[PDB]
């Protein structure tokens, strides 16, 4: 199951 | 930087004449993901070919399978061709039976 | 022995052309089960494995979901690092990254991660205790500094000690039958000759799951490292792996070499002599 947290730089 | 691709020529299972196949082009160790992979039948080109999904190592190079399905015999000789940008000119690994 | 759940996603830039490309993929141990690729047709969440397709459409649609978020996301990541770098737009760049979790042979956690790289080099990870990254260069602390003042490992870590090996546990269960296998090798040795001095002795492990394994030779008991050839381990397409070792050994002297190889599946390791 892919994570539901967005990573943005 | 970027990094060259290794390239393996091989079958799915060991080559018995007349018995159906898998032939396989492993490429890995590259770097950018771009790169054109063809399978060759006597220097003309495979027509039907699968490739994997795109993925990477933990030293974050890149890896693909290209495979198609295949009967081999006695006469037909069969390689792999590679371009990368890495490449000045494709080069070409060839199926030996014994690697 | 120990699992392990992990998705690797890459983006990459194509100016002239195309939006960013991006392909996402996850694997459990050394098997593949989902792709995403946002050039295709479907525009899906696809079923790689037997024993994924058993998940109904809320599983499919979360997950559809969330992977195109990323994309969308990476794309917009893509932009603002060509300015932390002040790059220009006519270069295609990529971006990288990996995160999932382990746990041990009884179940339990171990260990969660996530990796980022830029143009094929580190960019900022996660640290071990998950509530703290590294970074590699300057423009990644600006990057650190972003999380530090929201409250992004949390997060993060919620999915990691949380979601992560939860779901591990369920595949690891549904998908026993693959999953939990071991392939021992199937082993044997070929002979060629370079001349009348010299010939190849080759040694071959075939059709072996997880792919993990070690070809050694030993002429006499000596660990020979020299004249041996040691192939990368390479995938047979069908779920198995496959690994040779050569040494060139000169006429009249085979019988002094032995091919010595260990994996998880073979209940002891195993000796070869031509």
């Amino acid at each position: 199951c892919v994570a539901d947290y967005s990573v943005l730089y | 930087i970027q990094r060259t691709p290794k390239i393996q020529v091989y079958s799915r299972h060991p080559a018995e004449n007349g018995k159906s196949n898998f032939l396989n082009c492993y490429v890995s160790g590259f770097h950018p993901s771009d790169i054109e992979v063809d399978l060759l039948k006597n220097g003309e080109r495979i027509e039907k070919v699968e490739h994997s999904d795109l993925s990477f190592s933990k030293d974050w190079s890149f890896y693909l399978l290209y495979y198609t399905e295949f009967t081999p015999t006695e006469k037909d000789e069969y390689a792999c061709r590679v371009n990368h940008v890495t490449l000045s000119q494709p080069k070409i690994v060839k199926w030996d039976r014994d690697m | 022995g120990s699992h392990s759940m992990r998705y690797f996603y890459t983006s990459v830039s194509r100016p002239g052309r195309g939006e960013p490309r991006f392909i996402a993929v996850g694997y459990v141990d050394d098997t593949q089960f989902v792709r995403f690729d946002s050039d295709a047709a479907s525009q899906r969440m696809e079923p790689r494995a037997p024993w994924i397709e058993q998940e109904g459409p809320e599983y499919w649609d979360r997950n559809t979901r969330n992977v195109k978020a990323h994309s969308q996301t990476d794309r917009a990541n893509l932009g603002t690092l060509r300015g932390y770098y002040n790059q220009s737009e006519d270069g295609s760049h990529t971006i990288q990254r990996m995160y999932g979790c382990d746990v041990g042979p009884d179940g339990r956690f171990l260990r969660g991660y996530q990796q980022d790289a830029y143009d094929g080099k580190d960019y900022i990870a996660l640290n071990e205790d998950l509530r703290s990254w590294t970074a590699a260069d300057m423009a990644a602390q600006i990057t650190q500094r972003k999380w530090e003042t929201a409250h992004e490992a949390e997060q993060w870590r919620a999915y990691l000690e949380g979601r992560c090996v939860e779901w591990l546990r369920r595949y690891l269960e549904n998908g026993k039958e693959t999953l939990q296998r071991t392939d021992a090798p199937k082993t044997h040795m070929t002979h060629h000759a370079v001349s009348d001095h010299e010939a190849t002795l080759r040694c071959w492990a075939l059709s072996f799951y997880p792919a993990e394994i070690t070809l050694t030779w030993q002429r006499d008991g000596e660990d020979q490292t020299q004249d041996t050839e040691l192939v990368e381990t390479r995938p047979a397409g069908d779920g198995t792996f496959q690994k040779w070792a050569s040494v060139v050994v000169p006429s009249g002297q085979e019988q002094r070499y032995t091919c010595h190889v260990q994996h998880e599946g073979l209940p002891k390791p195993l000796t070869l002599r031509w």
